[PDB]
């Protein structure tokens, strides 16, 4: 049992869930039709002789990435009928996404949720992937999970959330919909973790010597992250993590559930043979400030909670040593209130290589979750951003015409200060 | 899904219009009578934005052709790629307006109205889902400006939440091809104002001065002017047309450039504006065309973007390109000089990045600027019209048709008042 | 790493940048339309220092050509080897300063500056990392020495920290191809004084002697005494384009040349200057080069150093050769006759060997002098102002675009200044 | 255990060590893609199936001499990232090498070193290479050693200086690039081994025979002293020696620590037929000032301390009677107040022999490290090369507008001053 479901919301959502899913037919020896040559039970379901199928669900209120879905390399993977589109898009519009256009498509996509739900015995939970700064990814995703705490208050569910930092900001209103899609995330999920693209390219220059990084490359380096957090589900272990664990581990109190994700190594095909591949040493780099996917300011913060999931050929042994040897290590600083600070976990699978990829095989590796009040400051600093421009009305008449009021704005800014001051108390 | 309506109408509408159509047809493999030439299923799968397909696989533009003046219907017409058109679309009146905006707006515009309507309505229960209008007209004459206007607030009467855009030319100082400009251009973009979700505003002078200095060639006709213009009319909406990587819809653009209801008048630039014997001479790439994007020679319009503040600016790329440059470019835009651009608005600029570029070149940019220096431009007709209407010059014809002093002072009055809107941001 | 702009000013300059282009283009392996036909790997590695690559790996020179008269742009192009500059770099007015420096420095000189800086930023933004320019120019006529130090000052405003260099060619007293050479040498050199770090002084009595009584030669062409000069420059550089044992950029040069701020004039020399019928018998080695570099035949400046004192020297070797010979070579030119060498500066002497040696010799040899003697070629010129500017002769002219007396009074008394410091140093 | 790590800085820094690692190699039997066909641990870690790799930093303010280490005979010896460059150099200007342009890249190689530091198991210490007239190996290697002090307070440092003779001087300011960096040094260096290019020359002409020394020839004989120095770490002996050892040996007052290393026997594929190659003969050798490589009037001091490292086939007992024979002999000097000045090493490898080298094949070898009073002589010279240039303000300027402030100058003389009375004082 113990089965999970992905649901992929807006267009950042469909192309992370494309490589994922590919990913994960590599990683079980699926190929791309579907007939394999369980373990996988977790995330594939089986119907007919041979063939297996995606607990998936993809969403989005325009049909151009879906259909390409529709018409690509895994068109057989899907029946048609998990693939939802086809009207116009919230045209980043948080209102539109939640209001006029979300109403239209939520029945259609919550009865094929719970139809998945039936199909399986008692799966733990959802993973929901999106961007903020999108209409569809902000509006829509709420309107979702607030279904889902309706229907499965019980259950977890995980979110992949693509951030905005200011300085690589590719649309006018970014501020507006991360606020307003925050507020209502805060009091349904149970955990947000949160990929920033500017980071991730700059792992792509330095780490992997590309200059010129696509969105498919970035995808990729995500879902070997993705790969990482569900392994011990999916796989046999030596010491073993599940969804539920996260929750327990990474959450303080309810309002402080947003923590990142970091991985090592991450290799170029040619530096691996100048390489001492140590387990102490893939730990050193999870700690290093040019490794984070979220541009955070890490070293002024304090960390509240780590969970270290490894897999390859590992020893429990010197991995204690490791983690040891980074408490030890002065700067890195820790919550007073907390004296042990790491959750590991350990998974006897070798991450996997993608036919014309950029990463590198090899025999151990890192998925760091961590937990850092540093993170407080993105919000302060997309804070300010929406304080200016809230200033002028800029953009107003758009959201108003939506159905949404004007006193919604006030009150999530109100909330979004409260989360701020709450991160600047927990961490004395 | 997400179909769309064009509409030309005037003179300079029709040409203009008539290119674009040889554009986009060249693009989706379409030929002039013949049904299909296309070499790519990507071509095939978003037919249906612009045109119908009738039996045997044939395929017709969902476009409007009008004028006042038969004439130019007739040379439409008598193109080659002229029997692609549907020919109920052609709907025409007898008589000229002559540069009298008047004419165009109320004695003959209103006889010819209805059949405009019927049509458009035929148009629109024809398809699943209406996404816009494209209207392409001028602001100097009488039907371009006059008709044009009225037939746009028919429309708005009838579906009140689909979008509006116009392709409008503008006059300019020291060309004028009509002594009547600063009059007609008053009372439509008065018009205008109240009615359009988006206006591109296009000058002659500055297409001529590209295609001298720039393209270097010492014989422009209005043909290679208009290519520029369908080029750019191309670029708006490749985002409908194909699957990117990043992808925005008329909406879109609406909705990220517009910061009040009142400033949607948009500056269009366009890359890149390579010579003939020059071409060879360029390393093809995003920094380049960056650059050559917001120099004050490639804006459309005849303006200074020196002399104001961008509020809002929207790059739509075509071609293979790393997302992550073009971000970096843009960062070092408005990191280094960030003088031009306005401080409440943190991130001013919008990406679309479509993987599919025009025919000839590999990677090519449109830019479409919402600049506080477009107040520049109305400031000078303005000037213009004080100028005429101190005298009373000129005014008898419009008398004639039943306009009244009052609506030229209101419309005046708009004008200023939208001048000093922009004024107050910058 | 390490990218250099190249400008040529004026008649001479563009002749003798167009030289430097051919000789650098053919070291490197590039023909005149031909993309590339080199033999090595260290050729390509380096080209991105003064060549830019546009698509199907063309290649193309950071070049700037720039004159007020548009006749001798004509001759440039129309050589062979003309179609490898890119189109826009070609930066002509209408008409020529003849000879009026005021003429180059104000009237027509302001009006072409701005395209040609718009250029230079183009040309700067385009690279990741801007080391230096290099001006090609005279100071005897109106657009070299006029309008180009504008460009220089300019220049100057927008990178204060980056290196300028000049090549500029000198008057002589018997031979005087305009009669206003004084007035023109006098105010562009005090421009010269505060705005740039290193200036090569080229005299072309000089040249000519050599090339009749070393090369043996009965008819002299201007190509040929530029073919020196070309070589000269290309050795300069030869440190930035090439692995060595040791290298020396611009830079190093000039932080090794300069002992004060003011002194930063150049006298270059060269080696070997062999003859065609006399070459066979020598043997190619170190000390016969030394010794070739240090005799006052081989001064490109029409200044003897036996009149005076060097304060520097720098010594550019090309072609394999013994590190520790060459140092024992200068050795002995120090200890033997340190008569003309400043006993405050220890060691006057600095060396750079690079592996890859012209195409044609085998070893060569480029030298730098910083000579006290140089203040005698300023000296005459003093004279000769002194004598003009006491009659008032040829004043109305100049008087005539803007200039004023206080100004020539201003540049003379500087020039007296620089002389004085040159002779208490000695 | 036992580490050493080598850094190489400017252009002599770097053209040495690629002598030096590639004798290395050839020594213990590493081809130069990094396979074998344990005592070289010392220097090469491993990493992979059997790839070796050297535990060096290389850094430049300029990709030139870099660029050709990239791609060249050893290009695959090295990652990629123990490789710095890019930039514009020092222009011969202390004051950019230590102030403008050093700040940059200071961040980049530290963290490199902090890397190799924790590969290893308690690593004994540092081998600095660079010259001090160069802009880069004067201002920069101050900077760096700074920041070793910084970090690793308690380890050894021991650095390779190219000095230079104002008879064969290269380059102008090399006066000031000499006096600055050598300030600097004093208070963080362990001691420092000077190189004289003069000396070399020669050795090459009159014992090698060679009128034509180019600069790959003087390098590979340097290389051989190091080998010399760092073998006792590398091999089995009879009697070794460490890096500890030298500071403790070679240095009776803090200040002063600048002593020469002069090699023997340099021999000629030809002469070797006719040489009774003698353990008292290349001891012998060893005291006579045409065999120095830093010329100084050694007759004319006393020497302080000598180190006396044998390589080859060796009886001790033949050694000592040649030490004997030495101390013995009237001429030479050491100071009254120690009676006993030879420290002793021995290592069974034969010294190698470089494929195309100059050097013949000899079964007895010997390496001395020795501190005499007379190298303070040379200091002087250098003292009043610097006080007339600087009595004229010259090239002042350079310097100045590298923030660099005049009084600095008169400091660092002032130092000088104070260490070359020093001298002069412990010599009675
Ligand atoms: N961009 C272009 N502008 C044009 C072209 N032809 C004309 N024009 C401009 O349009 C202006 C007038 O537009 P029209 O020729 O269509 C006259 P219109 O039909 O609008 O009204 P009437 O004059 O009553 O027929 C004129 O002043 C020109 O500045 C063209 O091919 N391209
Ligand atoms: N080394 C060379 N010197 C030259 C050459 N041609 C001319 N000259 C010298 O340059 C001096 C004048 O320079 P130009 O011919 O470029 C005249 P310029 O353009 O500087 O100003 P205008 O006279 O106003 O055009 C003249 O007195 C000659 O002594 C050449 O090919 N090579
Ligand atoms: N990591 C990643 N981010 C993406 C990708 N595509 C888009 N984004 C980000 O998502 C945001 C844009 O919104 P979309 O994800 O397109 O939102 P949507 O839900 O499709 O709604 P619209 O944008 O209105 O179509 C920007 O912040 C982008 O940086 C992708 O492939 N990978
Ligand atoms: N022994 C030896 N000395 C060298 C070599 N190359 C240069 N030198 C000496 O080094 C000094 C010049 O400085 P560099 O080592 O080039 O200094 P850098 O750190 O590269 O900085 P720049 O000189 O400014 O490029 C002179 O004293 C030379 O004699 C070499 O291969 N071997
Ligand atoms: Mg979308
Ligand atoms: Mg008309
Ligand atoms: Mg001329
Ligand atoms: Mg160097």
């Amino acid at each position: 049992m113990r089965e999970c479901i992905s649901i992929h919301v807006g267009q950042a959502g469909v192309q992370i869930g494309n490589a994922c899913w590919e990913l994960y037919c590599l990683e079980h020896g699926i190929q791309p039709d579907g007939q394999m040559p369980d373990s996988f039970n977790t995330f594939f379901s089986e119907t007919g002789a041979g063939k297996h199928v995606p607990r998936a669900v993809f969403v989005d209120l325009e049909p151009t990435v879906i259909d390409e879905v529709r018409t690509g390399t895994y068109r057989q993977l899907f029946h048609p009928e998990q693939l939802i589109t086809g009207k116009e898009d919230a045209a980043n519009n948080y209102a539109r996404g939640h209001y006029t256009i979300g109403k239209e498509i939520i029945d259609l996509v919550l009865d094929r949720i719970r139809k998945l739900a039936d199909q399986c015995t008692g799966l733990q939970g959802f993973l929901v992937f999106h961007s903020f700064g999108g209409g569809t990814g902000s509006g829509f995703t709420s309107l979702l999970m607030e279904r889902l705490s309706v229907d499965y208050g019980k259950k977890s569910k995980l979110e992949f959330s693509i951030y905005p930092a200011p300085q690589v900001s590719t649309a006018v209103v970014e501020p507006y919909n991360s606020i307003l899609t925050t507020h209502t995330t805060l009091e349904h999920s149970d955990c947000a973790f949160m990929v920033d693209n500017e980071a991730i390219y700059d792992i792509c220059r330095r780490n992997l010597d590309i200059e010129r990084p696509t969105y498919t490359n970035l995808n990729r380096l995500i879902g070997q992250i993705v790969s990482s957090i569900t392994a011990s589900l999916r796989f046999d272990g030596a010491l073993n993590v599940d969804l539920t664990e996260f929750q327990t581990n990474l959450v303080p109190y309810p309002r402080i559930h947003f923590p990142l994700a970091t991985y090592a190594p991450v290799i170029s095909a040619e530096k691996a043979y100048h390489e001492q591949l140590s387990v102490a040493e893939i730990t050193n780099a999870c700690f290093e400030p040019a490794n984070q996917m979220v541009k955070c300011d890490p070293r002024h913060g304090k960390y509240m909670a780590c969970c270290l999931l490894y897999r390859g050929d590992v020893v429990p042994k010197d991995v204690n040593a490791a983690i040891a040897t980074i408490k030890t290590k002065r700067t890195i600083q820790f919550v007073d209130w907390c004296p042990t600070g790491f959750k590991v976990g350990i998974n006897y699978q070798p991450p996997t290589v993608v036919p014309g990829g950029d990463l590198a095989k090899v025999q151990r590796a890192v998925c760091m979750l961590s937990n850092t009040t540093a993170i407080a400051e993105a919000w302060a600093r997309l804070d300010h951003k929406f304080d200016l421009m809230y200033a002028k009305r800029a953009f107003v008449h758009w959201y108003v015409g939506e159905g949404m009021e004007e006193g919604e704005f006030s009150e999530a800014r109100e909330d979004m200060a409260a989360l701020e001051k709450d991160y600047e108390e927990v961490g004395v | 899904m997400r179909e769309i309506v064009h509409i030309q109408a005037g003179q300079c509408g029709n040409q203009i219009g008539a290119k674009f159509w040889e554009v986009i047809s060249d693009e989706h493999g379409i030929d002039p009578s013949g049904n299909y030439v296309g070499d790519s299923d990507l071509q095939l799968e978003r037919i249906s934005v612009y045109y119908n397909e009738a039996s045997s696989h044939k395929y017709v533009p969902r476009a409007i052709l009008v004028d006042l003046e038969p004439g130019t219907m007739d040379s439409v017409r008598s193109g080659a790629f002229g029997h692609l058109f549907r020919p109920d679309n052609f709907i025409f009146g007898q008589s000229g307006a002559g540069n009298n905006w008047a004419k165009g707006h109320y004695t003959e515009g209103a006889e010819l109205v209805d059949s405009v309507l019927d049509v458009v309505r035929k148009e629109c229960e024809n398809c699943d889902c209406l996404q816009g209008f494209q209207l392409t007209h001028s602001l100097g004459g009488g039907t371009g400006s006059g008709m044009g206007t009225l037939l746009i607030s028919k429309v708005r009467e009838e579906y009140p939440d689909r979008i509006m855009n116009t392709f409008s030319v503008v006059p300019s100082p020291k060309v004028s091809d009509t002594v009547v400009e600063p009059y007609n251009a008053t009372l439509s973009i008065h018009q205008l104002v109240e009615n359009t979700d988006e206006t591109y505003c296009i000058d002659n002078e500055a297409l001529y001065d590209i295609c001298f200095r720039t393209l270097k060639l010492a014989t422009p006709t209005y043909g290679d002017l208009n290519h520029l213009v369908s080029a750019t009319m191309s670029g708006v909406t490749t985002s409908l047309r194909f699957p990117g990587q990043l992808n925005a819809d008329l909406r879109k653009l609406a909705v990220n450039m517009v910061p009040f209801p009142r400033l949607h008048f948009f500056m269009p630039g366009f890359a890149p504006l390579t010579a003939r014997g020059s071409q060879q001479y360029r390393a093809l790439t995003v920094p380049e065309l960056t650059q050559q994007m917001f120099d004050a020679k490639n804006m459309m319009a005849a303006c200074d973007p020196r002399h104001g503040r961008y509020l809002t600016v929207a790059t739509v790329f075509r071609g293979r390109m790393s997302m992550k440059e073009v971000d970096e470019q843009m960062l070092a835009i408005q990191s280094k000089n960030s003088s031009y651009f306005v401080e409440w608005i943190p991130n001013n600029v919008k990406v679309a990045v479509c993987d599919i570029p025009p025919r000839g070149l590999k990677m090519s940019s449109t830019f479409i600027g919402n600049s506080t220096a477009i107040q520049e431009l109305f400031k000078r007709i303005s000037e213009q019209f004080t100028a005429m209407f101190r005298r009373k010059a000129f005014l008898h014809w419009y008398t004639g048709e039943g306009m009244d002093e009052m609506e030229f002072t209101e419309a005046e009055s708009n004008m200023n008042d939208l001048v000093s809107e922009y004024q107050q941001y910058q």
